[PDB]
């Protein structure tokens, strides 16, 4: 009652929306529970009751009826949905942000996937593997040892083990490399 | 010529800024310019601006020039909404004298900042800027100071929440440390007060620009910067979710939002999260997730004192701030970084409205003469005195460990705590089962018996809740149907304390 | 000591002090010889920004007379710091040792005249003109520019005249200190 | 020329004011300067000057003449007391671009007009003047609003 | 209370006294209930209890006893004295 909240008349909204390596352009327009959805051309209609908190959400489009899943959403227009039991990455901007974003540099990090490093000092008093087993993601690796606990590292990469650096009853820094992963 | 075509003329140029060169090549190093931000970060078509042909009076050194007056002297001010709800912003343009600060540049500013005091509406500013500006000489100096009486004016009374966008030198790199909230973008945007050039001048050090002030080390290692976003599209499209989180004023209560997700569903996944073998880890995200409204959580500093976790997120609709222990990162100890991230966090939630709820595994401090040389009982002291004067609701669940003095640094029950729930695997003691009993039986024969016996009574949440310390000890799986309860029924609490004209914090 | 520099440390004992004696309406007097802050990795990585912030906010906040005088440096953003004027001061003296700048000759000429010829001549009317406390106090930075000898006097003056002053300020549950 | 030399002609300048010249037209016609107003009206040793050094910035007609600039900006202000009792107090200064208001010259007054306000003492002004200034043009409208 | 007042130290008031068509200079200084006036160079100590509101001012000058009458006084220094019988004008 202090400070008036107005909603902003938005009659359409124009997305820009990037599959795996396609751009697509869409439009679509709100008349209750339907949306009205231009794809490139094509005219859908979406039909549901959007109840955004269950983990099945289900629509109708086009008379077809879908259930779909969606497991993530980010800020970025980031969204992972499960369609047909496949998840699909899908990233959704705006109009204004799709044409400004081309203006960013693509700067590509490395991924050291493979590095294993010690999250916390202490002494290490288990190693699950030697060079040649078999890792899986979420895989124990090594297990510290400090302030009486059992500080856990995990593999985050599939496939076998190419050196153990630091062995059981050796002591081990912040940073110190434990094993590398091939 | 008319005076219509010398408007025109002054608008265009306004637009343009800096020139169409400057615009090109703050394109070319991956930045957008300060009204394109503006243009992403409020509901289209609601950004008002005011004073766009305000021009510098300054006349030494030939800055009185024609090839040197700009329109609106190197900053964008105006007002908006967010889906729909009133905000006021600025933002400094670096095409134009390098965005460096002039007495009109920081005059706009400030009259932003009495505007949005005296409605009560928020305060975003973009910042990049190369410091003051020479030419001026000491103008640019009270620019700052009356910009600074302005944000510490607005303390406790709008938020201020600062994104920096690009560099930041001189005493532009104070304002962030008066506002609320401080984010950066990756590999873009630094904070420093003077560059290399000085540190190599003045000492045998060689230090870079990303070192010295790069979004990295100060989201990482100083504690300065909240968080870091990779890009400008991605930092304002997580801010605009962000405001959505805070009220407009400290005036108002935390807001409330549409929610689709029930109240009194339970949780099974919390029975078995917390491991029965005291020195097994495990991760209190999986938790905070699980319980709070669809699983949203937004988290501060993700990369700065990561054995406590703060962050925001809804529950039942309203806004609620978080704090727990992660126990995975120096056994779940308080230390001194925990201690100044938590309770900077912990007094905003407060001055705003925004319930409180604690997760407490927490085993004592971090020993060793790296903090006791430092200051761990000067800085603890600040976490335990941002719970112990808060008025807003408290609610407590503690998961698993809680010794000696850090149970009641966690926010308990007689700092004026609302309630204070235990879990099955909870354990309320002065210290473990080891110190407690060699120290009481210190000399005396059959120790371990005594242990065991010890062990068996004390080494459970009930000599505490018996005496009135829990409230009760609930199943794991019911702990979001409790807490909601909790938060709809203590949001119309006040209490009262003493008059002091200011509180006196232990810095 | 550090040649008068601010750093983390020097922020932490001030921006306390400072506090507590507004709290109990104790009156600040402040005697301002800062040449910048300290620089170097060790105070970055410390945090040099957001402790450095305590001591100024500690100050802005005050409602109890402040009087500051300025005996000889006061460079870049540690004159704001350091408790001046247009922080709510009462007022504000200066020796005429004092001098008011962003920063000393050598840097502000380098940069003002960065590529040009005749940079040291440039340099040798720039220290006349700008390198005293002149141009801030004609400015309104500086209430009067004192013999050093009378500071007592100024000062015992303003303090029992400044006793009886009341402010108000916009309302809030409590004060948020950066931390 | 040391600092010292230079803050010495400065005082002696803002205590001529307009110049002695002027002070010689000012009791020709009758009336006391606007320093010697304040010796009377105050009690003897009780006025204590404030921003005696603070001069104009603006520059426009020849207004940035070296030979145009007076210290005090035709503006006495200060503090003192009557009988003992706290009062705040400012005179115009006519011999001084005729006693016409600049920014300025504004600033100075609504400083003291705070300061009154702030402890809870009285103001007695002594007007005299011209007018706007105006070769300042509209900072001198803004000088009377905030004194308004 | 909130306003402390301090008197001025005053330790002589020097003073221009006109009379019909001379001035005369003259010095005073109190001493409590007696001041010492210096007119033109002649002391002279004037002893009173100084009430200040009654018709009769009685007063003891260098041990003459004198009675005067205050009829008027201006902030300008205008005084209206009775002395011996006769309305003496001083400034
Ligand atoms: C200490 C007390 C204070 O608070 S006053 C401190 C003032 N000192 C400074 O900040 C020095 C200015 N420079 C720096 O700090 C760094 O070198 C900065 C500029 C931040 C690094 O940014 P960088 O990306 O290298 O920019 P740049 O140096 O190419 O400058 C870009 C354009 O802006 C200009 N600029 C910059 N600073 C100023 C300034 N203070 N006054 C006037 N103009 C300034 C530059 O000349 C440049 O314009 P151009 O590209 O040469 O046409
Ligand atoms: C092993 O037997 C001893 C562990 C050290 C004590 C720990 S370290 C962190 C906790 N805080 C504290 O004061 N003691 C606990
Ligand atoms: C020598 O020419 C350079 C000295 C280094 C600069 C000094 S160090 C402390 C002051 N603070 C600052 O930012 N610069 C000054």
């Amino acid at each position: 009652s202090r400070m008036p909240v107005i909603k902003p008349d938005i009659a359409n909204w124009e997305l820009s929306v990037k599959l795996h390596d396609k751009v697509h352009t869409v439009v679509a327009s709100n008349n209750g529970s339907v949306f009205s959805v231009e794809v490139d051309g094509s005219k859908l209609n979406v039909t549901s009751t959007w109840n955004l908190a269950s983990p099945l959400l289900s629509v109708s489009v086009d008379g077809t009826q879908r259930t779909v899943q969606c497991l993530s959403r980010e800020a970025g227009g980031n969204m992972s949905i499960q369609f047909l039991g496949t998840v699909y990455k899908v990233n959704i901007l705006t109009r204004l942000a799709a044409e400004l974003n081309k203006f960013m540099l693509e700067k590509v990090t490395e991924d050291t996937s493979s590095v294993l490093r010690s999250p916390m000092p202490g002494v290490v008093v288990a190693v699950s593997v030697k060079p040649g087993d078999a890792v899986a993601e979420g895989q124990e690796i090594c297990v510290i040892e400090a302030m009486k606990m059992q500080n856990s590292m995990t593999a985050g990469k599939t496939g076998t083990v190419k050196s153990v650096h630091c062995q059981a009853g050796d002591t081990v820094g912040e940073g110190d490399l434990l094993v590398e992963l091939e | 010529t008319s005076v219509n075509e010398r408007i025109e003329n002054k608008r265009r140029t306004a637009l343009l800024g800096g020139g169409q060169r400057r615009i090109d090549a703050q394109h070319k190093r991956g930045k957008l310019t300060a009204r394109e931000r503006i243009s992403l970060l409020l509901d289209p078509g609601s950004f008002v601006e005011s004073d766009m042909f305000v021009e510098h009076r300054c006349a030494d050194f030939g800055m009185a020039a024609d090839k040197n007056k700009f329109p609106g002297d190197s900053v964008v001010t105006g007002r908006g909404r967010i889906n729909g709800r009133l905000v006021y912003v600025f933002s400094q343009d670096f095409t134009v004298f390098g965005g460096s600060l002039s007495g009109a540049h920081a005059q706009k500013i400030c009259k932003i900042m009495d505007q949005a005091i005296t409605v009560g509406a928020p305060v975003i500013g973009l910042n990049d800027s190369g410091g003051a500006r020479i030419q001026e000489g000491v103008e640019s100096l009270a620019g700052y100071a009356d910009i600074f009486l302005r944000n510490v004016t607005a303390s406790g009374v709008i938020p201020q929440i600062s994104l920096i966008m690009g560099p930041c030198a001189g005493g532009a790199v104070y304002s962030p440390a008066l506002t609320d909230f401080t984010f950066m973008v990756k590999d873009t945007s630094y904070l420093f007060i003077t560059g290399p050039d000085v540190v190599k001048s003045v000492t045998n050090e060689d230090v870079t620009q990303e070192e010295l002030g790069g979004a990295k080390t100060h989201t990482t290692m100083s504690g300065v910067a909240h968080r870091a976003f990779e890009n400008d599209v991605d930092a304002l499209c997580n801010l605009r979710d962000f405001f959505n989180y805070l009220p407009l004023s400290s005036q108002d209560p935390a807001p409330v939002r549409e929610c689709h997700d029930p109240s009194d569903r339970l949780v099974p996944e919390l029975d078995t999260i917390v491991p029965l073998e005291s020195t097994k880890a495990y991760n209190m995200v999986d938790i905070i997730h699980s319980v709070v409204d669809e699983r949203e959580f937004f988290e501060i500093m993700p990369n700065y004192a990561k054995n406590i976790i703060v962050g925001f997120a809804r529950m039942n609709g309203r806004t609620v701030g978080i704090v727990g222990n992660q126990p995975k990162v120096a056994s779940g100890c308080l230390d001194i970084n925990s201690s100044v991230k938590g309770a900077r966090f912990v007094r905003f939630c407060d001055a705003f409205n925004i319930p409180l709820i604690t997760f407490v595994d927490v085993p004592g401090f971090l020993p060793g003469t790296a903090q006791e040389y430092g200051g761990i009982i000067r800085h603890g002291a600040k976490l335990l005195y941002a719970f112990a004067e808060a008025t807003v609701p408290k609610v407590t669940v503690i998961t698993r460990k809680a010794y000696g003095g850090a149970y009641d640094v966690m926010s308990s029950k007689h700092l004026c705590g609302d309630t204070n729930y235990a879990w099955p695997t909870a354990e309320i003691a002065v210290m473990g089962a080891k110190g407690a009993v060699e120290i009481i039986f210190k000399g005396h024969e059959n120790v371990e018996a005594a242990q065991a016996e010890y062990i068996e009574k004390f080494a459970n949440p009930f000599p505490a809740a018996v005496r009135g310390f829990v409230d009760d000890i609930i199943q794991p799986s019911s702990t979001r149907a409790r807490i909601c309860c909790d938060l709809d029924v203590l949001a119309s609490k006040k209490v009262q304390r003493p008059w002091r004209k200011h509180a006196n914090i232990p810095l």
